C-alpha cells in the first residue's frame, strides 16, 4: 500500500505515552480486584 | 492415574484400552505427517523468488488431493469400526454393578446376591493419609474381582454425572431416567482412578470414582463384610 | 390423485369461488353439524395420583400458583384432587 | 446528526462499524474471562474459592466469544462492510432491518451480564444441558437471564442470514452469475443459510428449557416422561452448525488475504473452493451426534456419526491445499495480514487434525469431556476464527479509516500472539490423553506442570491484546492517509477509495453479458 | 360473477416504480436493470457505457465462464481497454433530469 | 431351571447400552406372575427368574419408587 | 441520484424501539416469572406493537405513497420471506422432534405406553376435524380473493378476504374452546407438554396470519392493492398456506397418530 | 369508499425534506415521542429491576 | 449531509489524540474490568 506521511506524527516519547496509559487501563483495576480477593472471600 | 509430565494415554488396563493405544499411534503418525507435510509445503511455497502469477488448470491435481486424503480416512475408519464393534461384541459378565451418580459422590449397588450398597467421596485434602493423592482418594472404594468381565450399569438420582475410569478406557454418562450398560474387565490387580466427567454443579471436580481390583476370594469376602 | 371432481380448463376466481361455496364451506357445515353432536359432557374418569401428571417444580406465575391457565374445575384436578 | 446517523443508520458501512466496535469491546470481556479461567487453574488448589462463580466464568466465556466477538465481528462487521460493496452494491436488501439486527445484540448482552450478577449466576456451561440447567439445580433467574440473551442474539442472526441471502442473490449486477461472486460473498452466504436452518432448532429446545423452568412441562424431565438427551440432540443439532457457521466467513477472508498477499488476480480452483464451502455446510448438518458419544447410543449409530464426521476432512482438504496453491509462485508480501493468513493455514490444520482423532468414537470415550477437546477446538477458534478475524482487520482497515497501522508494531503484535496462544493451548493435548477433565476448577496434582505453563501463555497473550488496542490508538493518533492500493482490478471493495463514501454505487458498475 | 374496482400499474403506481414502468414500455433501461450486450469491443466498434458523470466503474468478464471480475474506472473521452483481455470501452455522458 | 445364578445373561430384546426397559421389563413380568400366583394358589416360586434379573439390574431407588406407588395405586405400568 | 432500482431506507428508529421492546419484553417475562411483577412485560409488549405497527406503516408509505417497489425491491421482499417461512418451518421441526422423541420410546414414568397412562385425548373425529376443515377451507377462500384481485374483482376480493379471516377467527375460538375443555394440561407430563406448546405456538402464528390479511384486508378498502402489485397480499397467503400445512402436520402427527 | 391514494401520494412525495415515519404530520410526531420514550424510561426501569435483582432482599 | 472522509466516518472524534486515547481507554477497559468486577460482585454476595 503507499500512503501519506502522518497528519499529526506520533514520537516515540507519545508511543511511550500512549501505550503505558494502554497497559495501565488493562492491569490497574484487574489487579486491584485479584490483589483484595482475601478481602473479598472473609467477608 | 495419571503422573507428572504425562504425554500420552494412561497405561492399558484391559485388552480394550490396549487395542485403543494401538489405534492412536496408527492415527497419530497420520496426523503428525499431515502436520508436517502442510507445514513444509508452506515453507516450500514461501522461500522462492521465482513467479508464476498466471492462470493454473486445477482438473488434475484436484484428483490428487481428494482421492489421496480419502484413502488416508479408510485407512482410519477400518481399525476405528473393528475396534468400535469388538469393544460392543457380547461378553457374559459374571457379575452386575450399578453406579448412581449425585452432587457430589458416587453411590454404587451389588445386588445380584445380597442388598450390598455403600457412598464413595473424595478424601477432604485436610485429612488425606501420608502418600494419598489430593483429589483422587475415596472413603470406600470399588471393590471389584480381577480378571472376570463386570456389567457396570450407570445413573444418576439428580443432575447429569459421567462415570470415567481413563486406565479401562471407561466413560459412560450417568443420566436420571436411564441406565447405560458397560463391561469392565481388568487384566491386572491394584487401584484405578477416575473423575466426573459431566459439569455437575459447584463439586464437578471432587467427586472422585477408586476401583480396587482383588482376587475373587478377596472380592466375595469385601462384599460379605460390607453388608 | 385428480381427486374425483373434473374442471381446469382457464383458472379463474370463478372457480375458487365455485369450490369455496361448492367444496370448502359445505365440508365446514357438516364437520360443524358432526361435532355439535357428538358434544355435551362426558363422564369425568376417576381421580388418580399420577405421579408422571399434575406436575409441579415451580408455582405458576398467576393465580394462586397451582391453576393450570385454563384451568376447568369440571375436568381439571389438582394434585390433590378434583374442586368441591 | 449523531443520533440520525448512528443510532438510527440505514447505511451498510456505518452498521459494519457498529459491529466491529461492538466485536472488539466483547473480545475484551471474552479474554478477562478467559484470564479468570486460567488464573484459577495457574497453580493447584482454589483461587476464587468457589467452583460456581468458576463454572459461570467459564459459560460467560464461552457465550462472548462465540455469540458477541467472533459471530458480530465475522458477519455483523466484515459482512456489511465487504458483501455490498464486492457485488457493487448500493446497500442491503433490508438496510433498516440490518439496522435492528445490531441494536438487538446490546440488549442480548445486557442479559448476560445480568444472567452473572443475580444469583450465583448461570454455571451451567454453554451448552446449558438440564437437569443441571433446571429450576432445581439453578433455581432463580440466572439461567432464564441466559436462554433470553440467547433468543435475541439468536432473532438477531435469523434476520441478518435473510439479509445476506436476500441481498447476495437479488442484488448483484444483471451480468454477474452466483459463478463469478467472490469467495468471501460465497463464505457468507453459506454461513447465512446455516444461520438460517440452525438457530430455529435452539430457540426450540431452549423455550422448551424455558417452558421446564417456569410452565410445569416436562420435555427433558423424566418424572413428566421427558429426557435430558432430547435437549442434548436439539442444541447439538444447532451446535454443530454453529461451529462451521463460526469459521465459514474466516475461510473467505482467508482465500482473499492468501490472493492479495500472493500477487494474485484469483485463488486457486474457484470453483473447487465453492464446491468445498457447500459440501462443509450440508455435512455440518448431519454429524451434530459426535458431541454425544457417551451418552450411551446404539454402535451401529456410533458407526454412522464417526463416518459421517470424517468425510467433513475431504472438502475441508481441498480449501487448504487450494491456498498452498494459490502461494505457489506467488510475488509474496510478507504483510502483517499474510502472517495472520499464514499462521491460520497451520493451526486450523492441527485443529482440524485433532478433530478427526475425536471423530473416532472409540477414542473420543476417552477423550470425551477431558483439556483434549478444549485444545482442539481452541486451535480452531482462538488460532482459527481470532487468527482469521486478525488478518481480516489489519488487511481492510485502511479501507474503512483511510488510515493506515505501523506495520512493523502489527508484525509484533503477531508474534507475541502466536507464542501466547501456541503457550496456551499446545499443552492441553497432554492435559487430555492424560485424563484431566473440562469444567473443573482443580485437578489432581499431576498435571501441575502443564496447568502452569498454559496458564503463564494465557499471559503472553493479554500483553498482545493490550498492544493490539495502542496500535489503533497509534494509526489515529498519527493520521497517515491512504493514497495507492495495489490489485483493484481483482478487489472491487477498494475501488471507490479509503474510506469509501457513505453512498456507493450510486450508479452501479456496468458488465457486458458477451 | 364479476365487475371491478382495482386500480391498475398504469393507474396507480408512481415515483420511481412508475419511472421503470414507463421506459420499460419505450424499451429503456435507465436503471440498469438489464445486462448490456457486448459488442465486438475493437478501436473501432468499443462498448458504449452510459453514465451520468465523467467516470464509471466497468467490470469486465474476459471469456464466458471466467469467476475472476476485472474492476476498473471508466473516464470521458478516449476508450480505455480491459487491463486483462484488451476489449475497448467508450464512456458516453450525461442523461436523466427528464 | 438354570438356577446357580451369577447375573442376568445378554436378553437379544435388549442389545444396547440403554437398558432401562430390560430393568422395567422383569420388574413388570415378577409382579405379574406373583398376582398370577398369590391369585390361583400356586407358588411365588415360579416368579423367582424375574425376581433375580430385576433385583440385579434395577437401581434400589427405582424398585423402592415403583414399589411404593404400587402401594399407592399411582403405579402408571399394568399388573 | 440514483441510477440502480434498489431502495435506500430513510434514517428510522424503529429498529433501536424494536431491539429495546425485546429487552423490555424479555426482562418482563424474567420479572414476571421470577419476581412477580408483569409492568415490565405490559411496556415491552406495547412498545413492540407501537414499534410493529410505525415500522410496516411506513413500508406502506414507501410503497403505495413513495413508489419505492420497483420488481427488484418487489423480488428481495419475495426472498425475504420464503426465508422467515423456512426459519418458521424449523422452529416448529423442532417440536415435532420433541414429540416424536417422548411418544415412539414412552419412558417407565408414562406406563411405557403412548397415550400415557391417565391421558384421555381428544378424540380426532370432534373439533380436531372441524378446526382442519376450517383452515382447509380458509385456503380454498384466500386462493379465491388472489384470483379476484389479479382480476380487478374489488368486490369478491374483499367478500374471500373477510372468508378467510371468518375462518381464522373460528378456528381461534374453537381451539379457546377445546384448550378450555381438554381433561389434560400442560402440567400433564410430556403429552401436555408437546399438546399446549406445539398447537400453541400454532394457535399463535394463526392470530399472527389472520391479523396479517386483516390489515390486507383494510388496504384493500383503502385501494392500495393494484391488480399487478399485491406483495403484502402474497405474503398473507404465504403465510396463511404455511399456517395451514403446519395444522395438517399437528393433526396427523398429535392427534390423529399420537392418539 | 372513494380511492383518495393520489392524495396520499402527494403528501408522502412533498418535497420538505422530511423522513417516512414523520411525513404525515403532527401525529407522526406524536407517536414518535410517546414510543421512544416508553422505549427508553421502560429501558431504565429495566436497569433499575437489575439492580434491584443484584443484591439479596429476603 | 453527513461528514466523509478519515476520522469522520466513525462515531467518535479522533480530532485530539489524548482525548481519543482517554476513549480507547475508558472504553476497552470498562470491558475487560467488567468480569473482574462481577467475581468481586458474587465473592461478596457470601
Ligand atoms: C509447549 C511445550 C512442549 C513440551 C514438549 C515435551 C518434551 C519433554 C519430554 C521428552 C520425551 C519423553 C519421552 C516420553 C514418550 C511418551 C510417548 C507417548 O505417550 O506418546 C504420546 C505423545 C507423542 O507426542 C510426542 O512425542 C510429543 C509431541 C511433539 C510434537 C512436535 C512438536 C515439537 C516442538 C515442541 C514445541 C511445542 C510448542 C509449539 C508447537 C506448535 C503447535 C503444534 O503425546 C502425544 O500424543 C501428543 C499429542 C499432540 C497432538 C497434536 C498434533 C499436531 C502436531 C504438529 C507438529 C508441528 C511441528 C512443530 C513445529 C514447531 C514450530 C513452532
Ligand atoms: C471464539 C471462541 C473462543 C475464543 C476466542 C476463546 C479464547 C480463549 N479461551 Fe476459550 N472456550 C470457548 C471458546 C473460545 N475461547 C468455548 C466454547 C469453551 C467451552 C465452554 C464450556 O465448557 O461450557 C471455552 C473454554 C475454555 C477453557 C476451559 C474451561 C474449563 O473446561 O474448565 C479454557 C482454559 O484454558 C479456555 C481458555 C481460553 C483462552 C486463554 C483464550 C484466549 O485468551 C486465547 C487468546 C485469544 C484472544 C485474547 C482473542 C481476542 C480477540 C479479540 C479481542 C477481537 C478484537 C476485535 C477486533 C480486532 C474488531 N477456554
Ligand atoms: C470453528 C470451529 C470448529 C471447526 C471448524 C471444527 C471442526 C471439526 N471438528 Fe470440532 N469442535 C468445536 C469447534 C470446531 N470444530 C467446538 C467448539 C467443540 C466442542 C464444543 C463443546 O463441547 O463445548 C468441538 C468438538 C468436536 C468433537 C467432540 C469431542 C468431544 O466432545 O468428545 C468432535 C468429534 O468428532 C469434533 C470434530 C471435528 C472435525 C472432524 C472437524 C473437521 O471439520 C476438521 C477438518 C479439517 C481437517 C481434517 C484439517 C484440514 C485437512 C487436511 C490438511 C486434509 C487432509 C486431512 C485428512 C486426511 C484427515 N469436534
Ligand atoms: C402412499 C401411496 C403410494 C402411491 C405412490 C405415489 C406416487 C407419487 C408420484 C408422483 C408423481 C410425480 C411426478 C413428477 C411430475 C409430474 C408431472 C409434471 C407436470 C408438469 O411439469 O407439467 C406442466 C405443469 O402442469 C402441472 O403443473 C399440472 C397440470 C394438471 C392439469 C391436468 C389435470 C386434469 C385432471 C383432472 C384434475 C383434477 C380435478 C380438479 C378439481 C378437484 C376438486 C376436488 C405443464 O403444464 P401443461 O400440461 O401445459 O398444462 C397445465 C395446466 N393448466
Ligand atoms: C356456530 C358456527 C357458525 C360458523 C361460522 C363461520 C362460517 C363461515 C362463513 C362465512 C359467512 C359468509 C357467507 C357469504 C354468504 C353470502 C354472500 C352473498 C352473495 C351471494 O349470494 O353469492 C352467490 C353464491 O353464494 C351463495 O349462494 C352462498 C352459499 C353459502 C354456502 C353454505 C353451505 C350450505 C350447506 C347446505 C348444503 C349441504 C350439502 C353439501 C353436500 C355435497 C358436498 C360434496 C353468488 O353471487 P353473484 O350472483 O356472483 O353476485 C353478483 C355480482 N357479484
Ligand atoms: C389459542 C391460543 C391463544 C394464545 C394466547 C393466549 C395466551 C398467551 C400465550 C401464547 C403463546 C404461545 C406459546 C408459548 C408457550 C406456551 C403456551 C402454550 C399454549 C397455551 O395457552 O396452553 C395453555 C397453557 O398456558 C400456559 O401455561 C401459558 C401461559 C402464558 C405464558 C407466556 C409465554 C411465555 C413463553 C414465551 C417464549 C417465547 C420464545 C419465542 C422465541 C422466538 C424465536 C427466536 C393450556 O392450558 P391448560 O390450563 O394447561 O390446559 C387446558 C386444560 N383445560
Ligand atoms: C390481538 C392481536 C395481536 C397482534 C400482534 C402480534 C403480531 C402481529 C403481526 C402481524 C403481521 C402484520 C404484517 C403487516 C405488513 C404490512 C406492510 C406490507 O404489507 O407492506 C408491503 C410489502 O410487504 C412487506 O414489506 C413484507 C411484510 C413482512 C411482514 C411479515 C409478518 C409475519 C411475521 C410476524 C412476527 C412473527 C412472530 C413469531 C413468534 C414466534 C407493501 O408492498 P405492497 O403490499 O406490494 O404494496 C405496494 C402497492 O400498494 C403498490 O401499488
Ligand atoms: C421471548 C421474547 C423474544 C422476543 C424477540 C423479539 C425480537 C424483536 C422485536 C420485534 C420487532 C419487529 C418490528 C417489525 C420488524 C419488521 C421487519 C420487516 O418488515 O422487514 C422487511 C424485510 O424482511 C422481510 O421482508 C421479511 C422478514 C420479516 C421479519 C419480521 C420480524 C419479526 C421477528 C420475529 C422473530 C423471527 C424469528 C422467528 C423464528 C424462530 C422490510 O425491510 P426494511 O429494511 O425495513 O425496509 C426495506 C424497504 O425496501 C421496504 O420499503
Ligand atoms: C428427512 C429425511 C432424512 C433421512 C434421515 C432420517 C431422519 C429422520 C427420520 C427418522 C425417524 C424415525 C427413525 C426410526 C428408527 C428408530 C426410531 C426410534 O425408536 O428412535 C427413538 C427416537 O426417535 C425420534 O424420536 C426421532 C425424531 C426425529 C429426529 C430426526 C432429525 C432430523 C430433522 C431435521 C430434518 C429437516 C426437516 C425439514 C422440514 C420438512 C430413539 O429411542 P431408542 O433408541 O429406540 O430407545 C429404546 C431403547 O430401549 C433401545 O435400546
Ligand atoms: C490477569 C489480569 C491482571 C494481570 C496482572 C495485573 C498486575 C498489575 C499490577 C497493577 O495492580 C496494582 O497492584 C498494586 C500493588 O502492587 C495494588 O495496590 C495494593 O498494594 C499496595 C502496597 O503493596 C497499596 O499501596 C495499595 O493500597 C493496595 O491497593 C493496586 O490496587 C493494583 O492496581
Ligand atoms: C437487564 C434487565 C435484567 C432484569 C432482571 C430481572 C429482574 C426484574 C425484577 C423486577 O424487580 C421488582 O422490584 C420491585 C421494587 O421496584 C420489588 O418490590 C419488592 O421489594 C420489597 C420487599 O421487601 C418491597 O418493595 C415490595 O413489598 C416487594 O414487592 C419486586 O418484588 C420486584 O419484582
Ligand atoms: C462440475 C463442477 C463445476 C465446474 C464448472 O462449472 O466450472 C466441479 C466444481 C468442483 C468439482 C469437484 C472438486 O474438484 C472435488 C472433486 C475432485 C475430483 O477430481 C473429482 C470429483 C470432485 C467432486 C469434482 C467434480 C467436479 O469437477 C466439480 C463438482
Ligand atoms: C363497503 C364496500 C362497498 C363499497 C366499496 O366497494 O368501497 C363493500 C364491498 C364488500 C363488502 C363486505 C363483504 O361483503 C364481506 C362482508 C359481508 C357481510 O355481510 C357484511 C360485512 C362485510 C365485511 C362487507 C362490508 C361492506 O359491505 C363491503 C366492504
Ligand atoms: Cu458429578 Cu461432575
Ligand atoms: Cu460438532
Ligand atoms: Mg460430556
Ligand atoms: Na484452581
Ligand atoms: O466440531
Ligand atoms: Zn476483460
Amino acid at each position: 500500500i503507499t500512503a501519506k506521511p502522518a497528519k499529526t506524527p506520533t514520537s516515540p516519547k507519545e508511543q511511550a505515552i500512549g501505550l503505558s496509559v494502554t497497559f495501565l487501563s488493562f492491569l490497574l483495576p484487574a489487579g486491584w480486584v485479584l490483589y483484595h480477593l482475601d478481602n473479598y472471600k472473609k467477608s | 492415574m495419571a503422573y507428572p509430565m504425562q504425554l500420552g494415554f494412561q497405561d492399558a488396563t484391559s485388552p480394550i484400552m490396549e487395542e485403543l493405544l494401538h489405534f492412536h499411534d496408527h492415527t497419530l503418525m497420520i496426523v503428525f505427517l499431515i502436520s508436517s507435510l502442510v507445514l513444509y509445503i508452506i515453507s516450500l511455497m514461501l522461500t522462492t523468488k521465482l513467479t508464476h502469477t498466471s492462470t493454473m488448470d486445477a482438473q488434475e491435481v484436484e484428483t490428487i488431493w481428494t482421492i489421496l486424503p480419502a484413502i488416508i480416512l479408510i485407512l482410519i475408519a477400518l481399525p476405528s469400526l473393528r475396534i468400535l464393534y469388538m469393544m460392543d461384541e457380547i461378553n457374559n459378565p459374571s457379575l452386575t454393578v450399578k453406579t448412581m451418580g449425585h452432587q457430589w459422590y458416587w453411590s454404587y449397588e451389588y445386588t445380584d446376591y445380597e442388598d450390598l450398597s455403600f457412598d464413595s467421596y473424595m478424601i477432604p485434602t485436610s485429612e488425606l493419609k501420608p502418600g494419598e493423592l489430593r483429589l483422587l482418594e475415596v472413603d470406600n472404594r470399588v471393590v471389584l474381582p480381577m480378571e472376570m468381565t463386570i456389567r457396570m450399569l450407570v445413573s444418576s438420582e439428580d443432575v447429569l454425572h459421567s462415570w470415567a475410569v481413563p486406565s479401562l478406557g471407561l466413560k459412560t454418562d450417568a443420566i436420571p431416567g436411564r441406565l447405560n450398560q458397560t463391561t469392565l474387565m481388568s487384566s491386572r490387580p491394584g487401584l484405578y482412578y477416575g473423575q466426573c466427567s459431566e459439569i455437575c454443579g459447584s463439586n464437578h471436580s471432587f467427586m472422585p470414582i477408586v476401583l480396587e481390583l482383588v482376587p475373587l476370594k478377596y472380592f466375595e469376602k469385601w462384599s460379605a463384610s460390607m453388608l | 390423485a385428480s381427486a374425483a371432481k373434473g374442471d381446469h380448463g382457464g383458472t379463474g376466481a370463478r372457480t375458487w369461488r365455485f369450490l369455496t361455496f361448492g367444496l370448502a364451506l359445505p365440508s365446514v357445515a357438516l364437520c360443524t353439524l358432526n361435532s355439535w353432536l357428538h358434544s355435551g359432557h362426558r363422564e369425568r374418569p376417576a381421580f388418580i395420583p399420577y405421579h408422571h401428571l399434575r406436575i409441579r417444580t415451580k408455582p405458576f406465575s398467576w393465580g394462586d400458583g397451582n391453576h393450570t391457565f385454563f384451568h376447568n374445575p369440571r375436568v381439571n384436578p389438582l394434585p390433590t384432587g378434583y374442586e368441591k | 446528526m449523531f443520533i440520525n446517523r448512528w443510532l438510527f443508520s440505514t447505511n451498510h458501512k456505518d452498521i459494519g462499524t457498529l459491529y466491529l466496535l461492538f466485536g472488539a469491546w466483547a473480545g475484551m470481556v471474552g479474554t478477562a474471562l478467559s484470564l479468570l479461567i486460567r488464573a484459577e487453574l495457574g497453580q493447584p488448589g482454589t483461587l476464587l474459592g468457589d467452583d460456581q462463580i468458576y463454572n459461570v466464568v467459564v459459560t460467560a466465556h464461552a457465550f462472548v466469544m462465540i455469540f458477541f466477538m467472533v459471530m458480530p465481528i465475522m458477519i455483523g462487521g466484515f459482512g456489511n462492510w465487504l458483501v455490498p460493496l464486492m457485488i457493487g452494491a448500493p446497500d442491503m436488501a433490508f438496510p433498516r432491518m440490518n439496522n435492528m439486527s445490531f441494536w438487538l445484540l446490546p440488549p442480548s448482552f445486557l442479559l448476560l451480564l445480568a444472567s452473572s450478577m443475580v444469583e450465583a449466576g448461570a454455571g451451567t456451561g454453554w451448552t446449558v444441558y438440564p437437569p443441571l440447567a433446571g429450576n432445581l439445580a439453578h433455581a432463580g433467574a440466572s439461567v432464564d437471564l441466559t436462554i433470553f440473551s440467547l433468543h435475541l442474539a439468536g432473532v438477531s442472526s435469523i434476520l441478518g442470514a435473510i439479509n445476506f441471502i436476500t441481498t447476495i442473490i437479488n442484488m448483484k449486477p444483471p451480468a454477474m452469475s452466483q459463478y463469478q461472486t467472490p469467495l468471501f460473498v460465497w463464505s457468507v452466504m453459506i454461513t447465512a443459510v446455516l444461520l438460517l436452518l440452525s438457530l430455529p432448532v435452539l430457540a426450540a429446545g431452549i423455550t422448551m428449557l424455558l417452558t421446564d423452568r417456569n410452565l410445569n412441562t416436562t420435555f427433558f424431565d423424566p418424572a413428566g416422561g421427558g429426557d435430558p438427551i432430547l435437549y442434548q440432540h436439539l442444541f447439538w443439532f444447532f451446535g454443530h452448525p454453529e461451529v462451521y457457521i463460526l469459521i465459514l466467513p474466516g475461510f473467505g477472508m482467508i482465500s482473499h488475504i492468501v490472493t492479495y498477499y500472493s500477487g494474485k488476480k484469483e485463488p486457486f480452483g474457484y470453483m473447487g473452493m465453492v464446491w468445498a464451502m457447500m459440501s462443509i455446510g450440508f455435512l455440518g448438518f448431519i454429524v451434530w451426534a459426535h458431541h454425544m458419544f457417551t451418552v450411551g447410543m446404539d454402535v451401529d449409530t456410533r458407526a454412522y456419526f464417526t463416518s459421517a464426521t470424517m468425510i467433513i476432512a475431504i472438502p475441508t482438504g481441498v480449501k487448504v491445499f487450494s491456498w498452498l496453491a494459490t502461494l505457489h509462485g506467488g510475488n509474496i508480501k510478507w504483510s502483517p495480514a499474510m502472517m495472520w493468513a499464514l499462521g491460520f493455514i497451520f493451526l486450523f490444520t492441527v485443529g482440524g487434525l485433532t478433530g478427526i482423532v475425536l471423530a473416532n468414537s472409540s477414542l473420543d470415550i476417552v477423550l470425551h469431556d477431558t483439556y483434549y477437546v478444549v485444545a482442539h477446538f481452541h486451535y480452531v477458534l482462538s488460532m482459527g476464527a481470532v487468527f482469521a478475524i486478525m488478518g481480516g482487520f489489519v488487511h481492510w482497515f485502511p479501507l474503512f479509516s483511510g488510515y493506515t497501522l505501523n506495520d512493523t508494531w502489527a508484525k509484533i503484535h503477531f508474534a507475541i500472539m502466536f507464542v501466547g496462544v501456541n503457550m496456551t493451548f499446545f499443552p492441553q493435548h497432554f492435559l487430555g490423553l492424560s485424563g484431566m477433565p473440562r469444567r473443573y476448577s482443580d485437578y489432581p496434582d499431576a498435571y501441575t506442570m502443564w496447568n502452569t505453563i498454559s496458564s503463564m501463555g494465557s499471559f503472553i497473550s493479554l500483553t498482545a491484546v493490550m498492544l493490539m488496542v495502542f496500535i489503533i490508538w497509534e494509526a489515529f493518533a498519527s493520521k497517515r492517509e491512504v493514497l495507492t492500493v495495489d490489485l483493484t482490478t481483482t478487489n472491487l471493495e477498494w475501488l471507490n477509495g479509503c474510506p469509501p463514501p457513505y453512498h456507493t454505487f450510486e450508479e452501479p458498475t456496468y458488465v457486458n453479458l458477451k | 360473477a364479476s365487475g371491478g374496482g382495482v386500480p391498475t400499474d398504469e393507474e396507480q403506481a408512481t415515483g420511481l416504480e412508475r419511472e421503470v414502468m414507463l421506459a420499460a414500455r419505450k424499451g429503456q433501461d435507465p436503471y440498469n436493470i438489464l445486462a448490456p450486450k457486448a459488442t465486438s469491443g475493437t478501436k473501432e466498434d468499443p462498448n458504449l457505457v452510459p453514465s451520468i458523470t465523467n467516470k464509471r466503474i466497468v467490470g469486465c468478464i474476459c471469456e464466458e465462464d471466467n469467476s475472476t471480475v476485472i474492476w476498473f474506472w471508466l473516464h470521458k473521452g478516449e476508450a480505455q481497454r480491459c487491463p486483462s483481455c484488451g476489449t475497448h470501452y467508450k464512456l458516453v455522458p450525461h442523461q436523466l433530469a427528464h | 431351571k438354570i438356577k446357580n445364578y451369577q447375573t442376568a445373561p445378554f436378553d437379544s430384546r435388549f442389545p444396547n447400552q440403554n437398558q432401562t426397559r430390560n430393568c422395567w421389563q422383569n420388574y413388570l413380568d415378577f409382579h405379574r406372575c406373583e398376582k398370577a400366583m398369590t391369585a390361583k394358589g400356586g407358588d411365588v416360586s415360579v416368579c423367582e427368574w424375574y425376581r433375580r434379573v430385576y433385583k440385579s439390574l434395577c437401581p434400589i431407588s427405582w424398585v423402592s419408587t415403583w414399589d411404593d406407588r404400587r402401594a399407592e395405586g399411582t403405579f402408571p405400568g399394568k399388573i | 441520484h440514483q441510477t440502480h432500482a434498489y431502495h435506500m431506507v430513510n434514517p428510522s428508529p424503529w429498529p433501536l424501539t424494536g431491539a429495546l421492546s425485546a429487552l423490555l419484553m424479555t426482562s418482563g417475562l424474567t420479572m414476571w416469572f421470577h419476581f412477580n411483577s408483569m409492568t415490565l412485560l405490559m411496556i415491552g409488549l406495547t412498545t413492540n406493537m407501537l414499534t410493529m405497527y410505525q415500522w410496516w406503516r411506513d413500508v406502506i408509505r414507501e410503497s403505495t405513497f413513495q413508489g419505492h417497489h420497483t420488481p427488484a425491491v418487489q423480488k428481495g421482499l419475495r426472498y425475504g420471506m420464503i426465508l422467515f417461512i423456512i426459519s418458521e418451518v424449523l422452529f416448529f421441526t423442532g417440536f415435532f422432534w420433541a414429540f416424536y422423541h417422548s411418544s415412539l420410546a414412552p419412558t417407565p414414568e408414562l406406563g411405557g405406553c403412548w397415550p400415557p397412562t391417565g391421558i384421555h385425548p381428544l378424540n380426532p373425529l370432534e373439533v380436531p376435524l372441524l378446526n382442519t376443515s376450517v383452515l382447509l377451507a380458509s385456503g380454498v377462500s384466500i386462493t379465491w380473493a388472489h384470483h379476484s384481485l389479479m382480476e380487478g374483482d374489488r368486490k369478491h376480493m374483499l367478500q374471500a378476504l373477510f372468508i378467510t379471516i371468518t375462518l381464522g377467527v373460528y378456528f381461534t375460538l374453537l381451539q379457546a374452546s377445546e384448550y378450555y375443555e381438554a381433561p389434560f394440561t400442560i402440567s400433564d407430563g410430556v403429552y401436555g407438554s408437546t399438546f399446549f406448546v406445539a398447537t400453541g405456538f400454532h394457535g399463535l402464528h394463526v392470530i399472527i396470519g389472520s391479523t396479517f390479511l386483516i390489515v390486507c384486508f383494510f388496504r384493500q378498502l383503502k385501494f392500495h392493492f393494484t391488480s399487478n402489485h399485491h406483495f403484502g397480499f402474497e405474503a398473507a397467503a404465504w403465510y396463511w398456506h404455511f399456517v395451514d400445512v403446519v395444522w395438517l402436520f399437528l393433526y396427523v402427527s398429535i392427534y390423529w397418530w399420537g392418539s | 369508499f372513494e380511492n383518495r391514494v393520489a392524495e396520499k401520494q402527494k403528501l408522502f412525495q412533498e418535497d420538505n425534506g422530511l423522513p417516512v415515519h414523520l411525513k404525515g404530520g403532527a401525529t407522526d410526531n406524536i407517536l414518535y415521542r410517546v414510543t421512544m420514550t416508553l422505549c427508553l424510561g421502560g429501558t431504565l426501569y429495566s436497569l433499575y429491576c437489575l439492580g434491584w435483582a443484584s443484591f439479596p432482599h429476603k | 449531509h453527513y461528514e466523509e472522509g478519515p476520522g469522520k466516518n466513525i462515531p467518535f472524534s479522533v480530532e485530539n489524540k489524548w482525548r481519543l486515547l482517554a476513549m480507547m481507554t475508558l472504553f476497552f477497559g470498562s470491558g475487560f474490568a467488567a468480569p473482574f468486577f462481577i467475581v468481586r460482585h458474587q465473592l461478596l454476595k457470601k
